RNA sequence: GUCUACGGCCAUACCACCCUGAACGCGCCCGAUCUCGUCUGAUCUCGGAAGCUAAGCAGGGUCGGGCCUGGUUAGUACUUGGAUGGGAGACCGCCUGGGAAUACCGGGUGCUGUAGGCUU
RNA sequence: GCUCAGGGAGGACAGAAACCUCCCGUGGAGCAGAAGGGCAAAAGCUCGCUUGAUCUUGAUUUUCAGUACGAAUACAGACCG
RNA sequence: UCAACCUAUUCUCAAACUUUAAAUGGGUAAGAAGCCCGGCUCGCUGGUGUGGAGCCGGGCGUGGAAUGCGAGUGCCUAGUGG
């Protein structure tokens, strides 16, 4: 018996996380975050695509779970099984209260923990999908069916980086060729011009 | 040639027995190893409590010692003609001290008494070169700096050419 | 029947009606805790 | 009146509505004109207003 | 494998000592409690009498604390001895007395109290301290600093205290940790103090080594028998020491002298030599790894 | 309700800076303070003894009394319509000398020094310190080129 | 140029590794009779000078970590005051003013007081 | 006078954990308690000696009405450690 | 291989966390009770007619930011405390 997320919509009280104090908080619905192929490296997901809202809002645990659903439902239909990398970029540890009546009335009033929310900003982003090139459209038909999982009004923007990095893409190549960006993973390792130079010379060997 | 600053020479050999109980047992092995060396004991007490071992905290379990200089090399040698100058590999610290445990005590040479028993040592002897009383003097108390520390192999080969021992790897 | 319970709302004006008075200035002020051995010694430099 | 715009304004000595005072510029007397200007209009007069 | 500790955040939080607190040459706990005058007193000095004891002399110094520095009134080491007449063991207890006398001489000397405040002209080796008498200026009075020496019985820090209070300096003071004072039984011979004063025990064990074995007392005593001094000449050396600190304690300076610039240190590379240096060891590995291949 | 304890709410406010806890440094104790010197309060948390009540942190008094290790200084507090001039004790350490009166020490005696000089000169020097007046009439070389025309960057989402 | 003794501000001084130290020093060092203190002359204390820069320490190096200090982030975020501004709300824009911090990129790596040496 | 939590490497029975040693160790321990501050040749731990946890008049802070009690802060007069 | 681990990286936070750290704001000062000299007293402090403090005596007025305005002080006191 949850109360509707219109109750709780709003970035009301100073922000309360699950700690020593507020102990008791009931397990988070959304617990898996990142998925689709997330074993794949950066050199084959050049595109991202960002669900950024426009609200400063609330989202809750179970809308954010609802819409990594509905996201993924529709990109393992679409863009094959493991083509592509949603992450959701919000994990929820503003924990909501719930005064419950039944008859004391109001004397005596602080809630139990009902549930857990994220507080977002304007230009926060909410998800993001990591794909190819060629899988645009599916990016953004898919951030567009889950954006009637969330409250409020969010935009989709595909972005210049490249993949779930800080760098932009038409400069990416360049600098992984001339051995400034090392791949790791799911990211990429900088290199400054600032090291010891024995790892200078070990990157150069 | 090297500079004869650089000698390896033993600084301490720390000896010790943990007898695990109290009163008559505890006061026969200090009565060892004053017999041993020829200086008194000290009596090492136990941290904690644990009931597993039978030993409570604050009890008197252990007897132990430092030795210096020739008293420690004639007490060092000993152990080893009882060892046949043979140690194992990993009885060497990375700092380079070293050490073993001995069975009995009449081994190194000490008359038995019935009233004294047996009881099984920990030899332990401490390295150094001439410097290290840097770290442990009071006014201007430093470190030692890296070329000057013991190396794990340049102290397995010291053993190995002071005493002439054989060094088994495992 | 509850109440209001602490309030400094109408306090602001009510101080700066009669106006936030300063203390007052004056040259020579007292001696009453100076140091008593300084004191002592200052006594006895007026006697003499 | 906010009592630091309602002082500012006793010194300015612009008292009632639509009074009007001369004020030389410094340092001092634009940020005393700036924390009373929702309440004033001022401006650099000429010689025939004067 | 272990977790390092000395990382990034260990670095950017640690928290140094002072600088003489790294050193470890000087404790601010017994510093601040010696040297901070009481505010009342209202910048009136408040003067040390340093001891330092090395390997091979003794520095004794006195010393006011300002907010500079500290300001030093006079100094006195034991390698000025030999000017006094003391050849040669400027590291025992009797050149540590020898050199808190000259301290004391030299100082009062400097003030211009020479003639009053004499002091023990003979030494005794029982307690002393000098009072100030009426009329005449008053007398210096300063406050031991020992430092980081352990202050047990027999302490040449002592001795040099023992040779400033019969100089005439008014250093309070009691006699608990002077030579002589045994523990069990717990008074003060002043005879045995007068033997460490004068040095005795050193005679004493120089006649005892000379008398056991005479190669171990070649090792040990060498300078003493290069300088000649036998166990016989030792009591009236340190007394024609005592007479001559007494009779010219002030320093004659050493004048300066045309140095002529040498530089011994090898002075801090520039930039631009640095960043060449790294670019001919890029320039470098790269040559050799493509010459390699 | 709050609970009025004499150190209640000065959890940031009594605690050193970061990476300077440690030894107090003793210039702290070694300078002096006559009466009459103006003196700020900044209460420290390594000593205990001698503590100013968090009501004066940060207010500056002037020195009625100076003992062997405390002042007892004179500030102003303001409780709910009145201002008392009102005498406290603090522990040498907790206290600085305010520079505000070192400034006009100096522009007293630098006033009275161009005082005593010229007024044998004859000529009239300005005492009083006028505001920031404003800008006098001043060209401006734009020497060669044609200044530089900007205009507003049109938006690009860039999130 | 440099060191010792006492320092002040307490990393532009710390930490890891490497190189170099002439003279005086500071050290390491050799001892335990006496003073002293320990299981142990390792420490502390005491008596010395056969040797050694090996360590400490001093100076220097590292496309070093740190620290200090600038640029960037950015007139961004935030923000005193104002409107019968917008928006259903959330919040946002504007006028009058004030104005930060990371990431990222450069520069620096102890100054110095008092007393006394050394560099015949 | 010593350095703590923790960790690494050694050592007869000994082990995941008794004890001995070496090294790293800015407090990650401890300081009776609730928490916050504070602290490294100390305020912590271990010693040695102790009774300033004593007699006494004033001033001041703290809540404050600028009143009490409590608690606290500089002094001052002895008698001491 | 899968793990803990460990090392550089990465996503998201904090009323009861913090290296940094604003705006608004809080004290003090902007002289005649201040400066600069000459000198006496003290049982306090004192190497030192030292240090400090107090007292006399003299000389300094460009009244030492802007702006505004005559101020200080003492009784008695209603009403108020939804
Ligand atoms: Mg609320
Ligand atoms: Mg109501
Ligand atoms: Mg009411
Ligand atoms: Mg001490
Ligand atoms: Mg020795
Ligand atoms: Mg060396
Ligand atoms: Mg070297
Ligand atoms: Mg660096
Ligand atoms: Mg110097
Ligand atoms: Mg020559
Ligand atoms: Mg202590
Ligand atoms: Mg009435």
């Amino acid at each position: 018996g949850r109360r509707p997320a219109r109750c709780y919509r709003y970035c009301k009280n100073k922000p309360y996380p699950k700690s020593r104090f507020c102990r008791g908080v009931p397990d988070a619905k959304i617990r898996i975050f990142d998925l689709g192929r997330k074993k794949a490296k950066v050199d084959e997901f050049p595109l991202c695509g960002h669900m950024v809202s426009d609200e400063y809002e609330q989202l809750s645990s179970e809308a954010l779970e609802a819409a990594r659903i509905c996201a993924n439902k529709y990109m393992v239909k679409s863009c094959g099984k493991d083509g592509f990398h949603i992450r959701v970029r919000l994990h929820p540890f503003h924990v909501i209260r719930i005064n419950k009546m039944l008859q004391t009335g109001m004397r005596g009033a602080f809630g139990k923990p009902q549930g857990t929310v994220a507080r977002v900003h304007i230009g926060q982003v909410i998800m993001s999908i990591r794909t190819k090139l060629q899988n645009k459209e599916h990016v953004v038909e898919a951030l567009r069916r889950a954006k009637f999982k969330f409250p409020g009004r969010q935009k989709i923007h595909i972005s210049k980086k490249w993949g779930f990095t800080k760098f932009n893409a038409d400069e990416f190549e360049d600098m992984v060729a001339e051995k400034r960006l090392i791949p790791d993973g799911c990211g990429v390792k900088y290199i400054p011009n600032r090291g010891p130079l024995d790892k200078w010379r070990a990157l150069h060997s | 040639k090297e500079n004869p600053m650089r000698e390896l020479r033993i600084r301490k050999l720390c000896l010790n027995i943990c007898v695990g109980e109290s009163g008559d047992r505890l006061t026969r092995a200090a009565k060892v190893l004053e017999q041993l060396t020829g200086q008194t004991p000290v009596f090492s007490k136990a941290r904690y409590t644990v009931r597993s071992f039978g030993i409570r905290r604050n009890e008197k379990i252990a007897v132990h010692c430092t030795v210096r200089g020739a008293k420690a090399e004639e007490i060092l040698e000993k152990g080893l003609k009882v060892r046949e100058y043979e140690l194992r590999k990993n009885n060497f610290s990375d700092t380079g001290n070293f050490g073993f445990g001995i069975q009995e005590h009449i081994d190194l040479g000490i008359k038995y008494d019935p009233s004294i028993g047996i009881y099984g040592l920990d030899f332990y002897v401490v390295l150094g070169r001439p410097g290290f009383s840097i770290a442990d003097k009071k006014r201007r108390t430093g470190c030692i700096g890296a070329k000057h520390r013991i190396s794990k192999e340049e102290a397995m080969r010291w053993f190995q050419q002071k005493y002439d021992g054989i060094i088994l790897p495992g | 029947a509850k109440s209001k319970n602490h309030t400094t709302h109408n306090q602001s004006r009510k101080w700066h009606r009669n106006g936030i008075k300063k203390p007052r200035s004056q040259r020579y002020e007292s001696l009453k805790g100076v140091d008593p051995k300084f004191l002592r010694n200052m006594r006895f430099a007026k006697k003499h | 009146v906010s009592p630091k715009v309602r002082k500012v304004l006793q010194l300015l000595r612009l008292r009632q509505i639509f009074n009007g005072t001369f004020v030389k510029l410094n340092k001092a007397s634009i940020n005393m004109l700036r924390i009373v200007e929702p309440y004033i209009a001022w401006g650099y007069p000429n010689l025939k207003s004067v | 494998f272990v977790k390092v500790v000395k990382n990034k955040a260990y670095f950017k939080r640690y928290q140094v000592k002072f600088r003489r607190r790294r050193e470890g040459k000087t404790d601010y706990y017994a510093r601040k409690r010696l040297v901070i005058q009481d505010k009342n007193k209202y910048n009136t000095p408040k003067y040390r009498m340093i001891v330092r004891v090395t390997n091979r002399d003794i520095i004794c110094q006195i010393a006011y604390a300002r907010i500079e520095g500290d300001m030093i009134v006079c100094a006195a080491y034991a390698h000025e001895l030999p000017k006094y007449g003391v050849k040669v063991g400027l590291t025992n207890y009797a050149a540590a007395y020898c050199t808190g006398l000259l301290l004391a001489r030299r100082l009062l000397n400097r003030f211009g109290m020479d003639k009053i405040y004499e002091g023990q002209v003979e030494v005794t080796g029982d307690e002393y301290n000098v009072e100030s008498i009426d009329g005449q200026p008053g007398a210096f009075t300063c406050y031991l600093d020992a430092g980081l020496a352990r202050t047990t019985t027999g302490n040449k820090v002592f001795g040099a205290l023992k040779g400033a209070v019969d100089g005439g300096l008014s250093i309070p003071h009691s006699t608990k940790r002077f030579p002589g004072y045994d523990s069990e039984s717990k008074e003060f011979n002043a005879e045995v103090h007068r033997k460490h004063i004068m040095g005795q025990n050193v005679a004493d064990y120089m006649r005892y080594l000379m008398e056991e074995d005479e190669d171990a007392y070649k090792k040990q005593f060498s300078q003493y028998i290069k300088n000649n001094v036998t166990p016989d000449m030792m009591e009236e050396m340190y007394k024609k020491a005592h007479a001559a600190i007494r009779e010219n304690p002030v320093y004659e300076k050493k004048p300066k002298r045309e140095v002529k610039k040498k530089r011994w240190n090898r002075p801090k590379m520039s930039l631009a030599q640095k960043k060449d240096r790294v670019a001919q060891k890029k320039a470098s590995f790269l040559r050799a790894q493509e010459r390699a291949a | 309700t709050n609970t009025k304890g004499k150190r209640r709410g000065t959890r940031y406010m009594f605690s050193r800076p970061f990476r300077k806890h440690g030894v107090v440094p003793l210039a702290t104790y070694m300078r002096i303070y006559k009466k009459g010197d103006i003196v700020d309060i900044k209460g420290m948390g390594t000593v205990q003894k001698g503590m100013p009540h968090k009501c004066y942190h940060g207010k500056t008094g002037r020195v009625y009394n100076v003992t062997q290790h405390a002042v007892g200084i004179v500030v102003n507090k303001q409780v709910k319509g009145k201002i008392l001039a009102k005498r406290i004790n603090v522990r040498i350490e907790h206290i600085k000398h305010s520079k505000s009166r070192d400034s006009f020490l100096k522009r007293v005696k630098e006033n009275d020094q161009k005082k005593k000089e010229a007024k044998e000169k004859g000529t009239w020097v300005q005492l009083k310190r006028q505001p920031a007046p404003p800008r006098e009439a001043h060209f401006v070389r734009t020497n060669g080129k044609e200044p530089e025309l900007l205009e507003p960057i049109p938006y690009e989402f860039m999130a």
